[PDB]
């Protein structure tokens, strides 16, 4: 599932919809959650 | 099942704060291209 885990970052940073694969293990989900966080806190700041 | 009209719908929705469900492509090259288009839309 390496390809899906590679697509996930690009599909969560570029606001796209390409690729439908989500983390399954709980121990790796929480990290991915804050990943989404980082997304906003960069792009919005850029616009500002 | 990917026509030449069901792609303008996806790209228009994507350029316009993607909210409506559409049908994504399947080829890798099309994936990278729609990703580039997403970058364009966010910058614009």
């Amino acid at each position: 599932t390496l390809s899906s885990a590679m697509w996930f970052s690009w599909g969560v940073l570029l606001n796209s919809g390409i690729g439908e694969g989500a983390p399954r293990s709980f121990s790796a989900r929480i990290l991915g959650m804050v990943w989404a966080g980082f997304a906003m806190i960069i792009v919005a700041s850029y616009t500002a | 099942s990917f026509t030449i009209g069901k792609a303008i719908w996806l790209l228009w929705g994507l350029v316009f704060n993607n909210s409506v469900p559409v049908q994504n492509p399947k080829g890798t090259t099309s994936k990278i291209m729609v990703s580039v288009w997403a970058f364009f839309a966010v910058i614009f």
